[PDB]
């Protein structure tokens, strides 16, 4: 039994340019639990990047959290790559300021 | 507290 | 009011380069307390939450003493588990176990949960009646067969009924202030616009403990509806926000609906 | 992926592809045959024993307005006890799992169960 992640990118305050925030990325409702989670900020990975313990909700699906000091800027770009054995190519989905 | 599993 | 301690304990198999990984989480309502992970320097129960760290290092050595003999308690389990479905070793499999009690606001138990998992599925679970288990396949009514005679449905009952109860309602006196507390959220609704004539308005809830919300979206009164699963903020709170395509001019007539335990009355919400 | 299976005098609809509680009752209002309601305990024993090991959407969920647990034709059931003997919290869908039946958020995708009981001989 394989289950796809699915991945979501957030700011933990609303996003201002400038100002210091966390960017998060939220692993949801995957198995199995090993898991290759990568913050990057403009193509390259992010160096200091802490992540939470996992766990897994009442239909046995695990979840986890990874978290990040960052300054968002019009021009720079932000991106979350996950990788899974239920997926063959890792997917990297963007953060957007407006979700 | 937890609890101590029983064996499968 | 409802309070519920839940504590989720994954052993998954690592084929050859394994000795497999163990991993105890605990969580008081929605707020993470204890940690366990045989990956770690010092295999030990940590603490998560701060008001934790409260508790007497007698405590700490009993809940590692617990973690150690379930962690071998898996190993066995997983290699009975391989046996019963004849898989390969040179295969990974895991094993899930979660358990825990749901008080009120008396505060007295509603309801004792403790399942199974065996790579993601269900393997076997304790009914409501606390006295009776539900196999999942035929693998599953050998562990029931063998549990029936040991009268291990009888000894979780015992644990659920009375010391899980106990316990809840110690964490929730030690967490006192960082539990029992309701922030409620802050909204606001955005406004998006589009290329097909039609506009995108989000319905915003950010900063709010605990987790439980229902974001809903209303013209005259769901279906249309773009809603998002609730994730934390890193901080202590949760944020969760609702979607809607809508028509250009009509930014008005739809209004947003916020339901949460922290707020006196339901939040009405449009675009300004 | 999509099939059909009979018990009693009730034929079932199996949908294999992951949607919210919404989108599950909306698939199945479409082939006119209404979200599977559970109306005895002898029926969840056959429906957990047959079917592949997953999470399954079913015809309970929670009301807002009438502020109490209901299905989908808004009536009684013989496991209404049971269901109300697991004290589930005052939000949120049930879903149907091989030895489980309990309640989450109906945002998070799992498979679909429609049912309809047959009146006469097909």
């Amino acid at each position: 039994i394989q289950k796809t992640p699915q991945i979501q990118v957030y700011s933990r305050h609303p996003p201002e340019n400038g100002k210091p925030n966390i960017l998060n990325c939220y692993v949801t409702q995957f198995h199995p639990p090993h898991i290759e989670i990568q913050m990057l900020k403009n193509g390259k990975k992010i160096p200091k990047v802490e992540m939470s313990d996992m766990s897994f909700s009442k239909d046995w699906s695990f979840y986890i959290l990874a978290h990040t000091e960052f300054t968002p800027t019009e021009t720079d770009t932000y991106a979350c790559r996950v990788k899974h054995a239920s997926m063959a190519e890792p997917k990297t989905v963007y953060w957007d300021r407006d979700m | 507290v937890g609890i101590t599993n029983v064996d499968l | 009011g409802s309070h519920s301690m839940r504590y989720f304990e994954t052993s998954v198999s690592r084929p050859g380069l394994g000795e497999p990984r163990f991993i105890i989480v605990g969580y008081v309502d929605d707020t993470q307390f204890v940690r366990f992970d045989s990956d770690a320097e010092t295999p030990r129960m940590e603490p998560r939450a701060p008001w934790m760290e409260q508790e007497g290092p007698e405590y700490w050595e009993r809940e590692t003493q617990r973690a150690k003999g379930n962690e071998q308690s898996f190993h066995v389990s997983l290699r009975t588990l391989l046996g019963y479905y004849n898989q390969s070793e040179s295969g990974s499999h895991t094993i899930q176990w979660m358990y825990g009690c749901k008080v009120g606001s008396d505060g007295r138990f509603l309801r004792g949960y403790l399942q199974y998992a065996y790579d993601g599925r269900d393997y076997i679970a304790l009914n409501e009646d606390l006295k009776t288990w539900t196999a999942a396949d035929v693998a599953a009514i050998i562990t029931r067969r063998k549990w029936e005679q040991a009268g291990a449905a009888e000894y979780y009952r015992a644990y659920l009924e009375a010391e899980c109860v106990e316990w809840l309602l110690r964490y929730l006196e030690l967490g006192k202030e960082t539990l029992l507390r309701t922030d409620p959220p802050k909204t606001h609704v955005t406004h998006h616009p589009g290329s097909e004539g039609d506009v995108t308005l989000r319905c915003w809830a950010l900063g709010f403990y605990p987790a439980d919300i229902t974001l809903t979206w209303q013209l005259n009164g769901t279906q249309d509806m773009e809603l998002v699963e609730t994730r934390p903020a890193g901080d202590g709170t949760f944020q969760k926000w609702a979607s809607v395509v809508v028509p250009l001019g009509k930014e008005q007539n739809y209004t947003c609906h916020v339901y949460h335990e922290g707020l006196p009355e339901p939040l009405t919400l449009r675009w300004e | 992926v999509k099939y059909w299976f009979c018990y009693s005098t009730k034929c079932y609809y199996f949908i294999m592809n992951k949607t919210t509680w919404s989108g599950c009752k909306a698939n199945c209002q479409h082939y006119s045959v209404p979200i599977l309601k559970i109306e005895d305990e002898d029926e969840l024993k056959f429906l957990q024993r047959h079917v592949i090991p997953e999470n399954y959407w079913i015809g309970l969920s929670y009301d807002k307005k009438k502020k109490e647990w209901a299905w989908i034709d808004n009536g009684p059931s013989k496991l209404d006890m049971k269901i109300r003997k697991m004290n589930f919290k005052s939000r949120g869908c049930v879903f149907l799992s091989k030895a489980r039946i309990e309640d989450i958020d109906c945002n998070i995708p799992y498979y679909c169960i429609c049912g309809k009981k047959l009146d006469k001989f097909p």
